[PDB]
């Protein structure tokens, strides 16, 4: 009685969105604030189902904000390993906001599971070195949770929700139990040299051509071929004595060790996901399409502007039922973002927020240079160079002598000529100033 | 920006005075109609559609008492402060502005003051000097007409959207006899009343009458 | 002699590799200034700063030690392995002062198994780094500041190896840079408070390259003594900044304190010479920080020579196209030379850089609206330059999704207006 109920509570099952199977109980963080947390004093921060980045200009936390979602996220995998089991707990040291009479930091996240318990208000706190009074932890209901679902799991295979937070040592130089999907995925996770270990051995476990094993390697294959630039992946061993991996980079057929390093990494973080989330959903058509919370601090990473143009055309396609919280530098992955699923902070802030806003400027579509220019407060020329200017100073110029041309306007147009090119832009619109000047003054002349 | 001319005072105004009374007291509807009466439901000096209805004091309420429920200073403005241009940056971001050294515009002109380049940019108008010279920075400094990314990047964004349109209205210039031609430069400068930036498009399309 | 004419340029000028690397025959010119190189995402630019950094090695080498030995290339990995020569020669030339004009340099890596032992010919290199190390110990004289730092960098953070002048070199080269020797070399400078101007160098360097940080101490709490820095005002620690903040103020502080110890003798030791490679200048950085931190760098070494891999419009919208050395995207049809970029990128926009120096379209065309605007425009042209329903249509999916002040709206109205203007005037004439 009590257990069916429980279990169709967690075993979710619609699929009526063109064949792509969504959770009718989704989990999924919904709110975040913290308090006295180095640098925010108070903040609050909201979230979508499906996908929201975090900007900024370094010391506006973004990685503070996954790694405080990180850190209560491990209590959720400590319970779910084995009953009892400790999380993570904040810094005593450096994650207390140094300019605080309370002394204490607080991060006080709150989960929604379902339509019937639509709130798992669950907080990690830590008092300040020398505090005779210590803050607890209301971690009693991601205790609840996190027990459910063991229970229901070791009763029963559960599909259990994917925590991932893949962070900047990523890219930094550095095993057939379900559980083992959980190991390290709140930090150091998505390392590529891990990954081609892993998938060559992957690769020779399914040899013999006789969660399967060649059923997680073509699941993962079919991730990296459907979210990456490139095409096609394999191992070539049964070729030139040693164990390769090729790939389809650009049309190519070449090594991995071709491909671009940002390139790399993202292969990397792509391949440990689907990894993970082929592990903890075994009863599932497609696994990508399982739950859980994945962070991407700088997705950007070492990717070409080329590239960094395509990342995000793919994260929600093929994982749609999963909670990305992401942070990036990069005005032109926005340009693929609905300002629906972007918040940013303000320059000019002493870290006394109180809530981040989504941009009132469509982002999705829109030039970067646009999006750079409203969205991240950069001039498209930078003010520092002094030819950036000289477009402008030749206006005064002509309205000096009544919009005509003379010698210093002349000088300057010379300068502009040569400088910025015959088929600079910059020349073009030197020429319209020079006409539209001339017979303004030819206008004023004539009445 | 545009010219206004105020009309009936409402008596709710009468009602309230300094000290008796503050601004937040007083019922807004009894005073948005007036307002709606002279600038229709376009935004005063900073020039909005009143989606989100905005009532301003152009002086500020605490360094100015009194004049505050007077019926002169009620303006429209940006939008519903509940940013960095316009109106909130004077007290915030600006520094120690004296007054009467900033132009307003209800009885001097702008343009005597200042003018728009091409380039989204604003300079104080050619052959100032003095006061009436000092007055066109401070204006640009208070108001950080220039300093705030987000104001430059729209006023450039929109003179250069129509960049195109004054090269080719004034190319044909010597192909129509000039009461034809100022017709047209006529309904070209008609438009921009009823657009963002009226006077960065003034300028571009003719001169601030230097 | 004034000091040999050490105390006069003192820099690379050209670099030959020659079946090193995938490299079957490549030469590069390289500015006095600041070379900049593109087109990859840093793996031919990596071997070319791998192959500048085995050079300057011996510089090292023999500035260090009476006939040292720099780094040697390797018979495994720094010879093309498809190369009838089978061997690999990494020349270059330099240039210091007007005497001395070509410092030219070899080295050579043959594979095992060859009739002649294809050599290094690092004679004349030698000699002048033996005239730098000889006129030194006579006399204390400025001496070049080598360094290296590649995508390694990106790191987690004894008096007698910190503090004594020569630990300058020491790690120098081979990548990520050797902050925690800074960290304790900076706490050792404070506890001696020459030192002095010393930290007020590393001070105003850190202070004016980093926007973030503004200050910069230690306090010497008893027990334990902790670096301090004021980012966006809070008074943090070292571990407490953001990744960019904090990878650019170790390679910062790093190089700065390379060049006090190295320099001396001048007014301002970070004006003193060097060959600084630099990969990926952008990393961690935000468009703002990419807009300025090649300004800031050579605001900070007046005198200094920076050989800087990069992939962002922004940091190239701030160098001159003489500068820039363009891969191209066929490369596997190895080519001799790298030309600079045909257009003009200091002062120009982001958008026509990224646009025409990397191929990289203003608006992204994976999302169907980006093309929405573009599309409006042939579809005016269509009809005589007049609206019909798919125009409309487009037009107020443009107004709906962008918005009404949207750029893209106010270019659509402009473009139909100029239209109508054109049908008009047709009409009239
Ligand atoms: N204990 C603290 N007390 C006061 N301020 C702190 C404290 N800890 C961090 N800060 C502030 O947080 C800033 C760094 O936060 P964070 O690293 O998340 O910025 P970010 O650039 O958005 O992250 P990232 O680039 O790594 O993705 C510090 O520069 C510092 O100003």
């Amino acid at each position: 009685e009590w257990f069916e109920t429980c279990r169709d509570y967690i075993q979710d099952g619609h699929v009526d969105e063109s064949g792509t199977f969504r959770p009718d109980n989704a989990f999924y963080l919904r709110r975040l604030t913290l308090k006295d947390f180095r640098r925010f004093s108070l903040l609050e921060i909201k979230f979508e189902e499906d996908l929201t980045v975090i900007i900024g200009n370094n010391g506006k936390g973004k990685t503070s904000i996954l790694y405080a979602i990180a850190k209560t996220l491990s209590w959720f995998v400590a319970n779910i390993l084995k009953e009892g089991g400790s999380g993570q707990r904040l810094s005593e040291l450096t994650d207390i906001k140094n300019d605080a009479e309370n002394r204490y930091a607080d991060v006080s996240s709150t989960f929604f599971f379902g339509k019937g318990l639509k709130s798992v208000p669950i907080r990690l706190s830590r008092s300040a070195l020398g505090t005779a009074e210590r803050r607890d932890s209301e971690v009693k209901p991601a205790r609840d949770l996190a027990d459910i679902w063991r229970v229901i799991n070791e009763a029963k295979t559960i599909n259990l929700p994917t925590f991932a937070l893949y962070n900047v040592e990523r890219s930094q130089p550095f095993r057939e139990e379900r559980f083992d999907a959980y190991s390290q995925a709140l930090g150091g996770a998505g390392r590529f040299d891990h990954f081609v270990e892993w998938y060559i051995y992957l690769h020779k476990r399914t040899i013999s051509d006789i969660v399967t094993e060649s059923v997680q390697k073509s699941i993962v294959e079919k991730s990296i071929c459907s979210v990456v630039p490139s095409i096609s992946k394999i191992w070539v061993e049964m070729t030139t004595g040693s164990d390769l991996v090729k790939v389809t980079n650009d049309g190519h057929d070449v090594t991995i060790d071709q491909l671009s390093d940002g390139q790399r990494v993202f292969l990397s973080l792509v391949a440990d996901l689907a990894r993970r989330m082929v592990m903890l959903n075994p009863l599932l058509e497609n696994p990508l399409e399982g739950r859980g919370i994945v962070l991407i601090d700088e997705i950007e990473l070492h990717l070409h502007p080329k590239w960094q143009q395509e990342v995000i055309l793919n994260l929600r396609s093929v994982f749609p039922n999963i909670q990305f919280i992401i942070t990036t530098h990069s005005p032109i992955v926005l340009s693929t973002i609905e300002k629906r699923c972007i918040r940013e902070f303000d320059p000019n802030d002493d870290g006394n927020q109180s809530f981040l806003d989504s941009p009132d400027m469509q982002t999705k579509g829109s030039e970067n240079a646009q999006i750079l220019e409203q969205v991240m407060n950069v001039h498209p020329t930078p003010p520092g160079i002094a030819e950036s200017h000289w477009l402008g100073d030749f206006e005064l110029l002509l309205l000096d002598n009544s919009g005509e041309l003379d010698n210093q306007s002349q000088e300057l147009y010379d300068k502009i000529k040569t400088h910025f090119g015959i088929d600079s832009a910059e020349l073009k619109k030197a020429d319209s100033l020079i006409r539209i000047n001339k017979m303004k003054n030819k206008i004023n002349k004539i009445r | 920006m545009k010219e206004l001319a105020r009309l009936e005072s409402p008596e709710i105004l009468d009602q309230y005075t300094a000290g008796q009374n503050d601004w937040m007291e007083i019922d807004q509807s009894a005073v948005w109609p007036k307002l709606t009466e002279m600038q229709g439901e376009f935004c005063a000096y900073c020039e909005c559609r009143l989606n989100r209805r905005h009532i301003e004091h152009f002086r500020p309420r605490g360094k100015f008492p009194a004049l505050t429920f007077i019926w002169s200073n009620l303006f429209g403005s940006c939008g519903d402060s509940k940013w960095s241009r316009c109106g909130i940056y004077k007290d915030n971001g600006a520094g120690a502005y004296n007054a009467d050294d900033l132009i307003k515009p209800d009885e001097e002109n702008p343009d005597d003051y200042l003018l728009f380049l091409t380039t989204g940019e604003v300079v104080p108008a050619i052959g100032l000097t003095g006061r009436a010279l000092k007055k066109a920075q401070e204006t640009i400094r208070v108001f950080n007409l220039n300093g705030d990314i987000k104001l430059l990047g729209s006023r450039r964004t929109a003179v250069q959207a129509i960049m195109p349109n004054v090269e080719y209205l004034y190319s044909l210039l010597e192909e129509f006899e000039e009461d034809d031609w100022n017709e047209m430069l006529r309904d070209e400068l008609e438009k921009i009343e009823s657009d963002e930036f009226k006077t960065a498009l003034k300028h571009a399309w003719t001169s601030n009458q230097e």
